[PDB]
């Protein structure tokens, strides 16, 4: 039982920078591999980025590398995502998801169904 | 119904551990009959473990060559026949029994390496986990059954030879059933280069080596205790003024303590992971320290009462066996899946090499060296065996320190594994 709360998301001007914080309090965060997804208005859930348990492994999308940063802190039990140079196609609702840690390829785990734990989700507008 | 195969394999594994630990209950009778010191007593178990460790990878590789049911049944028949023949060994010959124990170890290694793969192939679900849990819970029950069966047969028959005669017959009754009630599965999948690469990657790893050393220390302690405790208790009773019971008591205690230790280790891990991410090695280290304390305590209070010795044995064996259900989780959290299987094999070698193999003969040699320096007497031989078994808490504390080092390197090696997997 882990509860995920998203914060820092909202409408921002184009070309700016934004920080999104996902906080967990149900259990210890060191046991969960986390990720971010977005629900486009005209599409289904789409993978954005993911961070392993210790933060040593990061995977992004072809349109995400070099534009987004994602990391976590287990001392404060919170993950953070920094978005820079936002495109107009980034206006969507973002969900923070966590899954039981596994030593699998993080890139191959982008099925938006393997993450059994989700959050409330916050809308971000560019 | 495919559950018949699982049930018969579980019964076969119970009989396997019974045949493995039958000699433990009648070690005193064997020593009295053959007129030998503790060196041969330790050497029997040492040779058994050495043959087991040498043969297990070979049979694991051979399991992918031909059908596993046939080789499993052949190994069961081989070890049953070898035990039955060893039951009729002349007194003046001792090396023949050692060779028989080696052959039995070869057969047991074949069975223990082949059967779990068959069970895993039969079931692909949570039912697979349940069946494997039953098959592995068969271990402490099998050891207790072996101890109590040896004691009961020695008492009732009046001669220890029938102790080696009752078990093999059932094995035949098992083997034929395995030849009949085990379905055949049509499954399949650079080897030396892969082994070299995996070994090179694993040597550079840090927590894996310390965990392997810790489980080697655990195997050392378990082998030494399971080989020498009933004889030590019998000697202690001889020391006391008050005039088979010890073997039955130790078998029941072994079964109950194995089950209780697995349960309490699982519970402690479940209720301690919330505190920190390093719960898996910390629980093992705490259990090892407690087991070492109680193993010292029994030898401290052995001369006073036997009830206290039984209680301390109970607590120490529970704490010592608490790590069996957590070592696997420690291993799978550090080694990447691609190199996991090889890693297990290496561990299944190392834990047997530095641990269980040398422990019985080392204890016997230390006891004999101490006893030779003094006039032979029941009190002096009891004291010598107590001093020899006093080496066990040292190894248990060393294993606890190794578990602490594993806890120290746990997160760093986990991060290295993550970054290697994502690479």
């Amino acid at each position: 039982q882990v509860q995920l709360v998203e914060s820092g998301g909202g409408l921002v001007q184009a070309g700016g920078s934004l920080r999104l914080s996902c906080a967990a309090s149900g259990r210890l965060l060191s046991w969960y591999d986390m990720a971010w997804f977005r629900q486009a208005p005209g599409k289904e859930r789409e993978f954005v980025a993911a961070v392993t348990s210790t933060g040593a492994g990061t995977h992004y999308v072809d349109s995400v590398k070099g534009r987004f940063t994602i990391s976590r802190v287990n001392a404060k039990n919170t993950m953070y995502l920094q978005m820079n140079s936002l495109k107009p196609e980034d206006t969507a609702v973002y969900y923070c998801a966590a899954a039981n840690t596994r030593l699998t390829a993080l890139s191959l785990r982008t099925t938006t169904g393997s993450w059994a734990y989700w959050g409330k989700g916050t809308p971000v507008t560019v | 119904g495919r559950g018949a195969a699982a049930a018969i394999l579980s019964l076969g594994n119970v009989l396997n551990y019974l045949d493995r630990y039958t000699v433990a209950g009648v070690l005193l009778d064997i020593q009295q009959h053959f007129g030998v010191k503790d060196r041969g007593a330790g050497l029997l178990q040492s040779v058994f473990i050495c043959s087991f460790m040498v043969a297990a990878p070979i049979f694991g590789y051979l399991g992918d060559r031909f059908n596993r049911k046939v080789i499993l049944s052949c190994g069961i028949f081989f070890w049953s026949a070898v035990t039955f023949s060893s039951s009729f060994i002349p007194q003046q010959y001792f090396w023949l029994l050692v060779l028989s124990r080696g052959l039995v170890g070869i057969g047991e290694a074949s069975y223990s390496t082949i059967a779990p793969t068959i069970i895993g192939d039969l079931f692909t679900k949570n039912t697979r986990t349940l069946m494997l849990s039953v098959f592995y819970f068969a271990i402490p029950l099998g050891s207790g059954l072996g101890y109590i069966t040896g004691s009961s047969v020695k008492q009732a028959a009046g001669d220890w030879h029938w102790a080696l005669r009752v078990s093999p017959v059932l094995g035949m009754i098992t083997g034929t059933l395995i030849l009949i009630l085990v379905p055949a599965t049509k499954r399949g999948h650079k080897a030396r280069t892969s082994w070299l690469r995996d070994m090179k990657a694993l040597i550079r790893n840090r927590s894996y080596v310390f965990s392997s050393l810790a489980t080697s220390a655990v195997s050392f302690a378990t082998g030494a205790l399971g080989m020498w405790i009933p004889l030590y208790l019998h000697r202690a009773q001889v020391v006391q003024k008050t005039a088979a019971k010890d073997s039955l008591i130790f078998g029941a205690i072994t079964c109950f303590t194995g089950f209780l230790g697995v349960v309490t280790g699982a519970g402690a891990t479940r209720w301690c992971r919330l505190k920190t991410q390093r719960a898996d090695p910390l629980v093992c280290a705490v259990g090892m320290l407690g087991s070492a304390i109680f193993i010292c305590l029994i030898f401290v209070a052995a001369k006073s009462s036997i009830v206290g010795a039984y209680i301390c044995i109970f607590v120490g064996e529970t704490l010592l066996f608490s790590n069996w259900a957590i070592t696997a989780d420690i291993l799978m959290y550090v080694v990447i899946p691609t190199r996991r299987a090889t890693a297990v094999a290496l561990q299944s070698f190392t834990s047997h090499l530095l641990g269980d193999a040398g422990s019985p003969y080392l204890i016997g040699f230390i006891s004999d060296l101490i006893r030779q320096s003094t006039k032979d007497s029941p009190l002096w031989e009891f004291l010598s065996l107590g001093y020899a078994l006093m080496l066990c808490p040292f190894v248990v504390v060393l294993g606890g320190m190794f578990f602490l080092a594993t806890a120290l390197f746990f997160v760093s090696d986990r991060a290295r594994a993550e970054q290697q997997v994502n690479q």
